[PDB]
């Protein structure tokens, strides 16, 4: 395998030199070598794996990309490379890819066959199966290894990728699979397990990347194919990208120094820096044992200007002084300042003894200098390399690529060459001179221009398309990803690290405002799009600080709250007298689910905002006695959002007596009946009631207010007893419709009750769980004898009898559904003392839940019927 | 305190119980001392 091949090559005075097929060496005679390496042997171990890249692959992959050219893209021995190469090589590598995980020690082979592959994938003369196998090895190749040793290959991608040209459909989907697996490298402040972390120069391609690839897009016409395919990358990247960094075709353009002029004062200076240059070079030689002689001699280790910088002529002298000056040109052309303000602070024959500069300090100002005079001897090189190339029509040269590409290892000669002018400046008493910006700061005000541009755009009514198709998927992502940055506080931290400035939080309150005013009673000019624009809000809603930006902010974004908060109320009013069913209540709910989960009620609804929320309060409560089909299709939604709205209410709008001690009033800064009436009623109608119909809106809307009230107002006086009430109460209800076939609110009923059960009475376990135990116990009974009794007969008529079990089961299925998770949550509470003191009704309970549950284990209907609910009604 | 609310029911047993003398205990020294190199130690090897 590792036998030469003669590639074909050009005279350069006549026609290019062919080899002769029928007569020499051919890939094909490879081939079957390679088979039988494959089946028989196999490869099993990554350091002979190793040893066949080094030896067998990596010249014919070579010798193929530089055959890649246009002069030779045709000819034969091209043509048998690529078969030779997409028919054995590569899908034998690919199938060796998990061998590559742990390969630091080799990281320079393994860059070198990293960027051929890739060059192999832009070949001119290829079918399209071998792209695609080349495609497929690539991507193979990039899922195992290491992402500390993919910066070149990104490197090059930074460069390819944002012109979105034709060949730009499989470098994207590489980029989405990177960023989606190693998000944590980039992301963590303590980055991923055995990995380490990112450094400075990843993170800034990667917006650069980020940002090319969006103005790119931003200009182009429509294509589906390019949206779907850039969307998903974009998304990656951006979920990729720490929200709070900071960012610290080679054309190199040094400052022109050739009309520079040095004052005379710094000869002085040069001729000091000069010797000094000479005398570090000279200790480093004459300390790895170099000594003087009339020849330069690598072996003897001699060099004629190991003497005194004193002997040398003033010719000579240039060799050291040219460096210099073109430096100081530099300075002086950026019209930095130099001043001098401070005093100038063994082997056989010459021995310079120069002084140690490692114990001079340059300050962050000194080492930014130092970083833009080592980016111009960068420069000065890259021009002057470039042009000899172009001249002497050489060949490229790794160092040919922008300073700001390279790593702080492949800098470092030009930054200590920089370092040690502006360290000897300091030390000889020389003063030099020079005479926001976080990711989310921008992409928060990009998201706004573009938002006022939409506006615009509807209110006229290609740039719909790009909104509605870029920016909500991405707001989406990006926001779900790092709410817990924008929630945080400095006094309390929730997230792994750092938080956003109050400017962000005016930011992004004022998105949330511009897009609800924007949406407002246009569902149904958005079409298709509507739905997305609604998620949108939703998450947006779960990650508003209400409470920063109303203790201290603009005016504007306040009056914009206020506005959003007065407008609903208007469109709750006009409705109570086709949008508001679909998009206000909704997005309103999640809000006043966040502002109480997040307890900043006491510091938001205040002034006219409890005026709109007392508005609100009436007007959903004034549904009352009227029966209409639309009432009984909309009264869930309405008793969620009432449920909300009094969690989140900080005011005891039930026991106005009090009023008089509630600081939060608005009176200190008229139509729903008091507490006592409401639990007086309920205690009335849970007795002589036993019927869902003909009281719906007790129900509905009552029962959920009253537990959500409750829990909150305990905690801050109302006491205990009118829980243990509610509670026996709602169970009382509850067992009174067992019979009933269509109970679907009772599904509901149970999740509101829940949080109440945490301050439950011992006593109720006597007074109201035993009865209604009880009762399911005696009914599934007697639905279980009715069921042997049935299928006792075993005969044909049995299919009649089958079903009218079938749907008996499904029915209990239900009931027990409602009453049972309400009942673990009690005995969890109480148990430990069960189990200290005896008590007989525990035991009783016990023998009901094993009658039971052994009367589930007998039937197999009871199960299918018990997984048929689960799955339709997709409980949890 | 705890054995009764959670342990005692599911079959589990005090780890001391049925024992006439206090378990003895062993504990962590830190004082350097001289000891011979193990014969397959990871980083060095000594030669006769």
């Amino acid at each position: 395998i590792s036998l030469p091949l003669q590639i074909p090559t050009l005279g350069k005075d006549g026609a290019l030199v062919q080899p002769k097929m029928s007569a020499s060496f051919v890939p094909d005679h490879k081939a079957s070598m390679v088979l039988f390496l494959d089946r028989v042997y196999g490869i099993e171990n990554q350091d002979f794996l190793l040893h066949v890249l080094d030896v067998g692959f990596l010249p014919d992959m070579r010798a193929a990309a530089s055959l890649d050219t246009a002069t030779f893209s045709t000819t034969e021995m091209a043509l048998a490379l690529n078969r030779y190469l997409c028919l054995a090589v590569l899908p034998l590598i690919t199938k060796c890819a998990p061998l590559f995980a742990g390969t630091e020690h080799r990281a320079i082979m393994v860059d070198s066959m990293l960027h051929t592959v890739y060059r192999l994938s832009r070949g001119r003369s290829l079918t399209k199966a071998q792209r695609d196998v080349i495609e497929e090895c690539l991507m193979a190749l990039c899922r195992y290894i290491r992402p500390s040793m993919l910066q070149h290959l990104l490197r090059r991608l930074v460069f390819d990728v944002p012109i979105l040209n034709e060949f730009a459909k499989m470098p994207l989907k590489l980029l989405t699979n990177h960023y989606e697996r190693c998000w944590k490298y980039y992301c963590l402040p303590t980055g991923w397990a055995n990995f380490g972390v990112t450094s400075e120069e990843e993170l800034h391609l990667t917006r650069k990347l980020f940002w090319g690839i969006f103005d790119s897009l931003a200009h182009k016409k429509y294509d589906p194919e390019l949206y779907r395919m850039a969307m998903p990358c974009l998304c990656a990247i951006a979920g990729a990208l720490p929200p709070d960094y900071v960012d610290a075709n080679f054309d190199p353009r040094p400052v022109e120094t050739l009309n520079v002029i040095i004052p005379e004062k710094l000869d002085s200076f040069i001729n000091k820096f000069a010797e000094y240059t000479h005398e570090k070079w000279a200790f480093d030689k004459i300390q790895n044992n170099w000594s003087y002689g009339e020849n330069i001699d690598e072996e003897l280790k001699t060099h004629p200007m190991l003497r005194p910088y004193k002997t040398f002529s003033e010719k000579d002298k240039e060799i050291y002084r040219w460096p210099i000056k073109e430096s100081l040109k530099a300075m002086i052309a950026w019209e930095w300042t130099i001043e001098k303000a401070r005093e100038g602070e063994a082997r056989e024959g010459y021995n310079p003894q120069p002084p140690d500069l490692s114990g001079v300090t340059l300050s962050r100002e000194l080492q930014a200098m130092a970083e833009q005079l080592a980016e111009n001897y960068h420069n000065t090189w890259g021009r002057k390399k470039k042009q000899e190339l172009e001249a002497k029509g050489g060949g490229t040269h790794p160092l040919l690529v922008p300073y700001d590409t390279l790593t702080a290892k492949e800098k470092a000669r030009d930054r200590e060459k920089a370092q040690e002018l502006l360290k000897f400046l300091q030390m000889n008493g020389y003063a030099v001179t020079r005479g926001e910006k976080r990711f989310a700061f921008g992409f928060l005000q990009q998201l706004l221009r573009w938002m006022d541009i939409s506006q615009e755009f509807i209110a006229h009514l290609q740039e719909i398309k790009f909104f509605a198709k870029i920016l909500l998927p991405l707001i989406n992502q990006y926001f779900t990803n790092h709410c817990l940055y924008f929630l945080s506080t400095p006094a309390k931290v929730l997230g792994s690290g750092g938080h956003a400035s109050n400017k962000e939080k005016e930011m992004i309150t004022s998105l949330f405002c511009k897009l609800a005013a924007l949406v407002r009673h246009r569902v149904s000019l958005f079409g298709t799009d509507a739905p997305a624009v609604v998620n949108c809000l939703h998450i947006l809603a779960r990650s508003l600080d209400a409470r920063t930006v109303m203790k201290s902010g603009p005016e504007i974004v306040k009056a914009g709250l206020r506005s959003f908060f007065e407008s609903a109320s208007e469109d709750i009013e006009k409705m109570v007298e086709t949008y508001t069913t679909v998009a206000l209540l909704p997005v309103l709910t999640t809000l006043f689910q966040h502002i109480a989960q997040h307890q900043f009620g006491d510091d938001v609804i205040l002034d006219d905002v409890q005026v709109s929320c007392y508005r609100t309060l009436c007007s959903i409560y004034s549904l009352g006695t009227t029966r209409n089909p639309y009432v009984e299709k909309l009264r869930p939604a309405l008793g969620e959002c009432l449920a909300r709205l009094a969690a989140a209410m900080p005011v005891a709008f039930l026991e106005p007596q009090l009023n008089e001690y509630n600081a939060c009033s608005v009176y200190t800064t008229p139509d729903i009946p008091v507490l006592e009436r409401l639990m007086a009623d309920i205690g009335g109608l849970a007795e002589s009631g036993a019927r869902y119909t003909e009281m719906p809106h007790v129900i509905e809307i009552t029962l959920p207010m009253l537990c959500s009230y409750l829990p909150r107002w305990w905690e801050r006086g109302v006491t205990s007893d009118h829980l243990n009430s509610l509670l026996g109460n709602i169970l009382r209800i509850i067992v009174n419709n067992l019979g009933i076939d269509e109970a679907s609110w009772m599904k509901r009923l149970a999740v509101f009750a829940q949080p109440i059960v945490s301050r439950a009475r011992p006593e109720l376990l006597h007074s109201h769980f035993i009865p209604t135990i009880g009762r399911l116990r005696k009914r599934a009974g007697k639905v279980v004898a009715e069921e042997e009794q049935l299928r006792l007969e075993a005969k044909a008529e049995a299919e009649e009898g089958e079903l009218l079990v079938r749907d008996e089961f499904s029915v209990l299925c239900r009931d027990l559904y409602a009453l049972y998770p309400l009942l673990i949550r009690y005995v969890d509470n109480n148990r430990a003392h069960w189990l200290t003191e005896p008590n007989p009704s525990a035991e009783e309970l016990f023998r009901m839940v094993g009658e039971i549950f052994i009367y589930w284990s007998k039937s197999h209907n009871f199960k299918r019927e018990e997984q048929n609910f689960v799955v339709q009604n997709e409980i949890n | 305190r705890f054995f009764a609310i959670c342990g005692l029911q599911e079959g589990f047993e005090p780890f001391a119980i049925n024992m006439q003398r206090p378990v003895t205990t062993w504990f962590s020294k830190s004082l350097p001392q001289f000891e011979a190199v193990p014969l397959e130690h990871p980083h060095y090897e000594v030669s006769r």
